[PDB]
């Protein structure tokens, strides 16, 4: 809810908000997951394609 | 050699490889074939044209 300068930052600080590890037969979630880049823009924006 | 890390992992060491690799052997040949006649005449003296 936050506003456009935050927003961005938020998405830009490593937050991982809804991760996935990324070399499994399963998906999971990460935990303590620093070394996997990753990036989600649909949980950014709250949208599906 | 590795890069070091800020933040949290169980890093590798100094790594070393060691690899050798065996040589092949190769071992070509062929058969050729002389005749007596081009033998017996080659080893002996001939004084006639």
């Amino acid at each position: 809810n936050r506003g456009l300068y935050n927003m961005v930052n938020e998405y830009s600080q490593r937050l991982g908000g809804h991760p996935a590890t990324s070399n499994t037969e399963v998906q999971f979630v990460v935990i303590a997951g620093t070394d996997v880049f990753l990036e989600q823009p649909c949980s950014f924006l709250q949208e599906a394609f | 050699p590795t890069i070091a890390h800020g933040d949290g992992r169980r890093p590798s060491k100094q790594r070393t490889f060691i690899v050798v690799k065996n040589c092949h052997k190769h071992h070509i040949s062929t058969e050729m074939e002389l005749s007596m006649l081009d033998l017996e005449i080659l080893h002996s003296i001939p004084e006639t044209p």
